[PDB]
């Protein structure tokens, strides 16, 4: 079933830093808004 | 020139418009005036023509701006 | 180092201040 | 949190001291005067 | 069961190679579960694969690259995994196998995107070895039915001869078409590779039986080509197909610039009355007067 | 019908507690639905007094009310008791049912069917009940003693939570392995599997903790006693306070055997508290008998008490201990003395004769517990003269470390907080 | 459908990086 | 086929009894090795052999470390030594207990006290089970000479000498010796003034005076003062640099935005 297994890893490690990201950029946000 | 940065942020977003109120929410709130008119109008050149839910949100607030 | 210890409790306090306003929020959105 | 189940399970603020000796201070005191 | 492997290791300080293969087969079956004991005695495999020792040139090769996968070292656990030559199993459900294919397509795509700019003959070389694991990873690709997918990692190797194979080799050819397309003028940002890209994309529209012309004028848009456009015009003029002559006229003025129009209308200048329409039609005399009327 | 009221009442309780699974699978779907990271936390802290709720009937209901798309694998749990994550949530649930009926069979099995369940599925929001599904599959083996197997088991798994980038299921497998290691006496696998191998500096502070007691029983065995002691200490601050009993016993009894060690004499708050009192008093008449450096009596003790330090796990360093018990009398005596003479030392360390002298206290210096000179030209063992220490870089390096210190929780404090919109 | 999100997926990563430069660079001049 | 060459080694391994029970065993031993390829090294499971594999396992391997500490080769001893530890601690349940193994085991410990690895030391003393070390002659005695120089009894690890349960601990002995009198030295030079000749003769348990100028013709703790026997004894900056370094640290990590 091809490299859905290689596309899949890719897609859940980017998932996981652009999660953290928008966390830490709405922390940002607030903190500036102050 | 702050002015004219925003507003050529919102010529190069035009392509994806769900990501420009991303960009302009951060900018509407600053206390320059100049920043605040080329967030608005970023979002216009962005997000023109395609009624985006989220850009008139964050116009709604900015049509009771002190500065005319 | 006094100065350092300080700002770390307040920084703690001011957490615990925000993880208690997040939890209201999300109790109130429940209920 | 979570209680590690994996492993099985006076009023005076002592601090040692409770050692033997010949009484603390009589026995020898009294030897002391006594080779002095 | 084990509960030790500094035995087996302890094979490899003989001066048999009789006895050094056994050791290494037995050290290979218990990686997955001893790799740390092993990765201090990983220096005496690393000289005995440099070495020529009978075996040694290969699945001593597949242990170090087993036990630096385990330890983390992921750069030089590439380095021997592709010396391992056949024995690396291409095909098997192992996670060191799924792992290092990974690293591998990784490390081919750095490759590729480092030496696609440099010139042509000053061109970092690959590992014919890495290239062949990802060959065999792409025709895997196709004979698994799973046709999508291998443009994308094609797209990202930047090697369009797959490219083309894998679009042509599929069912939904304009299916394929089309998200290849989307992809192209979506999300691809490279200029240069975006123009080889829709170059083949064109090649694969001419050669179908049924030629899709809409699509091909939008892509020599994109490429800058008008020339190509003209040819294209003159053809369905002579071969008759007057409502695609004009429809594909009609989506050039909506969207081609005016330099590009006027190269068409040049080139097309270089019965007459077909031709004439066209012209007008590009030039924008219809365009603008129904616009007018709406 | 007393029987059929406390029935009512304990099934209403029983609704209640269903309530609090309900709630428990509500926060699960705020993470995953919601697609939000962590949460599961949120809805998992409550496992450990949800597992002493438990009971048979409830579950017997639970397994035919719940699971809304019968998948049909109901029938491998339904037997026995007479999404894509709430299905392990409650697999746990039923393996923890069979765990305390003591039904390590089906136990086993179900486990077994769990865990090719969360392999299979590689979730990002499933780890920690992964995490948490290798504890209790590890513990069922426990209780039927192979210890064996899990081995391979656990490390593959390990390995594939290492390659995901993940923080708790790769702590929990690290810690379980290690647990493995040290049940067969493994102590030199355990050595080279720490040491290559890191642990996620933000982990839990439950597995810090158990981390922190397995690596200094490994340095402790190791003859490396100060890191040891360190490591000992630092997982006792790390352990719960209203709980874990049992791993606070066995913290404080290798702390106690490790500072004996190194020569010092533990704190006697410890043999104060209740909660130990019991469990530590052989370990009271060892530290009593190493101050007194009463030989005859260290003899008694281990005659005595033998068997439970074979249990705990301490016999080789209680008898390093008759060596540290000698250090430890040396230590005495450099600690209240600055030129004490070696035939002085001969006695007062019950020694034979100044040529002996020499040689153990030479030898304490060169490990390094007593920090002083020696002299036998005359015969004398002076010390080291202390130098005020505050016109000296020690204050700057504490300072120094406290500061780092603080502004890393400072750090840490300001991140970490999210606001939900 | 895999590639797509993959490299949607890669766009907002930097994306959030040039955001979070931008808010960093806005608060320094704030402080100001 | 399995029949066939289990007698082949069998009759191997009588050979190799026959002639001793030293070259020739070099020999013999070499060709053992290789049909113990052939055969089954280390079962490593699965298999499960259960042909009481320990019977030739142990012959070979015993007898390879045996002609190992006849010949004084410590790497050869370091393999064979392996190896037999794998099949004791290994194959447990199968293997039928073998008198013939405390006596390598103990010879094991010496070695490793030999070669200061204490820590290796007590973690093969942890594997080994309890009642051992209090009861058998063979483990207790390498035990002993741990313990006794762990305390720093060092005449006693010397009076020990005599006392050796059987032959075969020997050459482990000798470079106990040495190890001994190098960390004597490394007492002497960490924490001494100065020792004089007659003294350091006296403490250092050297060869004859005529050699007792050795390990000072080895590792010279930069001798000569006065009496060649000085000991020469081996015993205020602003680190300015350092502290700016931690100071900018600190400003860094406050400064910074996060």
């Amino acid at each position: 079933s091809g490299l859905r297994q290689y596309y899949l890893s890719k897609i859940e490690e980017l998932q996981l830093i652009v999660n953290d990201k928008s966390q830490n950029l709405r922390r940002l946000q607030a903190q500036r808004n102050e | 020139v702050r002015r004219a940065a925003v507003e050529s942020l919102g010529f190069i977003l035009f392509r994806t418009p769900e990501q420009c109120p991303s960009v302009v929410s951060l900018l509407s709130e600053s206390y320059n005036p100049h920043v605040r008119y080329g967030a608005a109008m970023a979002l216009g050149i962005c997000c023109a023509g395609t009624g985006n839910k989220e850009a008139i949100n964050l116009l709604e607030p900015m049509t009771n701006d002190p500065v005319n | 180092y006094l100065a350092s210890l300080i700002r770390s409790v307040v920084a703690l306090h001011n957490l615990i201040n925000n993880k208690i306003a997040n939890r209201d929020a999300e109790k109130k959105e429940g209920q | 949190d979570d209680e590690f189940e994996e492993f099985p399970a006076h009023v005076w603020e002592d601090n040692w001291d409770d050692d033997n000796v010949e009484d603390d201070f009589s026995n020898q005191l009294r030897a002391e005067l006594e080779k002095h | 069961m084990i509960t030790s492997a500094a035995g087996i290791i302890s094979l490899l300080d003989e001066d048999e190679p009789q006895l050094k293969e056994f050791a290494l087969h037995k050290l290979n079956a218990v990686v997955n579960d001893f790799w740390a004991e092993i990765s201090e005695s990983v220096d005496k495999i690393e000289v005995l694969y440099e070495d020529e020792g009978f075996r040694s040139r290969q699945f001593a090769a597949l242990v170090a690259s087993k036990v630096f996968y385990h330890l983390g070292a992921f750069e030089e656990s590439l380095n021997y995994a592709l010396g391992a030559g056949d024995l690396f199993n291409v095909n098997d459900n192992s996670e060191y196998v799924e792992t290092i294919i990974a690293k591998c397509i990784d490390h081919y795509t750095k490759q590729c995107v480092e030496n696609a700019d440099l010139p042509e003959g000053e061109k970092k070389p690959i590992d014919q070895r890495l290239e062949g694991i990802v060959n065999k990873m792409f025709q895997r690709c196709l004979d698994d039915h799973k046709y999508k997918q291998a443009i994308g990692i094609a797209l990202e190797t930047r090697r369009l001869d797959v490219f083309e194979k894998t679009i042509l080799e599929s069912n939904d050819v304009p299916g394929m078409l089309a998200y290849s397309l989307k992809l192209c003028m979506s999300l691809m940002q490279n200029k240069q590779f975006r123009n080889k890209v829709l170059r083949v994309l064109v090649k694969i529209y001419m050669n179908l039986e049924k030629p899709d012309f809409i699509n091909v004028c939008q892509c020599l848009i994109f490429l800058d080509d008008p020339q190509a456009v003209s040819d294209i015009l003159e053809k369905l003029v002579k071969e008759d197909n007057l409502l695609m002559a004009y429809q594909i006229c009609f989506d050039l003025y909506e969207s081609a610039s005016q330099q590009f129009l006027s190269s068409v209308i040049q080139n097309l200048r270089t019965p007459k009355d077909q031709t004439l329409k066209m012209i007008k039609i590009l030039s924008g005399e219809m365009a603008i007067e129904l616009h007018l009327q709406f | 019908t007393a029987a059929a009221a406390a029935e009512h009442s304990q099934r209403e309780l029983d609704t209640v507690t269903l309530e609090d699974i309900k709630e428990h699978v509500k926060q699960l779907e705020k993470a995953v639905s919601g697609k939000e990271p962590r949460f599961v936390l949120r809805a998992l802290r409550m496992l450990p007094s949800t597992s002493r709720r438990l009971n048979h009937y409830v579950l017997y209901k639970a397994v035919q009310g719940f699971f809304t798309s019968n998948n049909a694998t109901r029938d491998f749990l339904l037997p026995f008791l007479e999404l894509p994550e709430v299905e392990a949530y409650l697999q746990l649930l039923v393996v923890i049912f069979m765990m305390n009926s003591k039904r390590y069979k089906e136990a086993q099995k179900i486990s077994d069917d769990l865990m090719q369940k969360i392999s299979t599925q590689n979730r990002r929001a499933l780890d920690l009940v992964a995490a948490k599904c290798y504890y209790y599959h590890a513990r069922v083996y426990e209780f039927l003693d192979k210890l064996d197997v899990v081995r391979s088991f656990l490390h593959a798994r390990l390995r594939t939570a290492t390659l995901r980038h993940d923080a708790d299921g790769q702590a929990t497998l690290l810690n379980l392995l290690l647990r493995n290691y040290l049940h067969y006496s493994l102590y030199d696998q355990a050595e080279k599997l720490v040491s290559k191998s890191v642990f996620p500096e933000q982990a839990n502070n439950n597995e810090w903790a158990r981390y922190l007691y397995y690596t200094g029983r490994i340095k402790a065995i190791q003859l490396e006693y100060s890191e040891a002691r360190r490591t000992m200490t630092n997982a006792l601050r790390k352990a719960p306070q209203h709980t874990a009993v049992g791993f606070k016993q066995t913290v404080h009894k290798l702390l106690i055997v490790v500072e004996l060690l190194l020569g010092e004499i533990p704190d006697r708050l410890q043999f104060r508290q209740p909660s130990l009192k019991r469990s530590l008093m052989p370990y009271f008449l060892l530290t009593q008998a190493v101050r007194t450096g009463n030989l005859a009596k260290f003899n008694q003790v281990l005659d005595q008490f033998g068997e439970k330090f074979q249990a705990d796990g301490t016999y080789t360093l209680i008898i390093r201990l008759r060596h540290n018990v000698i250090k430890t009398g040396v230590r005495m005596i450099s600690l209240s003395y600055s030129r004490i003479s070696l035939a002085d030392i001969a006695q007062k360390l019950q020694l034979d004769s100044p040529e002996d002298a020499e040689f153990i206290v030479a030898k304490a210096i060169r490990d390094g517990v007593i920090e002083a000179s020696i002299n036998h030209e005359k015969g004398y063992v002076q010390s080291k003269e202390m130098i005020d220490i505050y016109s000296t870089r020690e204050p700057q390096l504490a300072f120094h470390q406290r500061i780092s210190f603080c502004l890393d929780i400072h750090n840490m404090s300001v991140k970490a907080m999210r606001f939900p919109p | 459908d895999l590639y797509s999100r993959y490299k949607k997926l890669q766009q907002e990563l930097e994306f959030l990086e040039v955001q979070e430069e931008y808010i960093k660079d806005e608060q320094k001049n704030l402080k100001k | 086929t399995s029949g066939a060459v289990l007698q082949a080694a069998t009759g191997m391994y009588e050979q190799l009894k026959g002639e001793w029970n030293l070259s020739k065993c070099g020999e013999e031993l070499g060709r053992l090795k290789l049909v113990l390829l052939e055969l089954n090294f280390l079962p490593t499971t699965g298999t499960k052999l259960t042909k009481q594999q320990l019977i030739l396992a142990r012959d070979i391997l015993e007898i390879g470390a045996q002609w190992s500490i006849l010949r004084k080769d410590i790497p050869s001893f370091e393999r064979y030594m392996a190896q037999l530890k794998c099949y004791y601690f290994d194959y447990k349940e199968q293997l039928p207990e073998s008198a013939y193994m405390h006596q390598l085991l103990g010879l094991n410990l010496l070695f490793l006290l030999s070669q200061n690895r204490v820590a290796e030391f007590h973690t093969e003393l942890e594997r080994l089970p309890a009642k051992d070390i209090q009861t058998n002659v063979y483990i207790k005695h390498p035990v002993s000479l741990e313990q006794y120089l762990m305390e720093g009894s060092y005449n006693k690890v010397f009076l020990a000498k005599g006392n050796i349960p059987a032959e075969s601990y020997t050459f482990f002995i000798d470079i106990l010796l040495d190890t001994i009198r190098d960390e004597i030295a490394g007492c002497i030079e960490k924490a001494y003034e100065k020792i004089l000749f007659t003294e350091a003769t006296r403490i250092l348990f050297f060869n004859t005076p005529k050699k007792m100028t050795d390990y000072a013709k080895k590792r010279g703790w930069v001798l000569g003062p006065n009496n060649y026997y000085s000991f020469a004894s081996q015993q205020t900056t602003i680190p300015s640099t350092e502290l700016a370094k931690q100071v900018i640290e600190y400003a860094r990590q406050l400064e910074m935005i996060v």
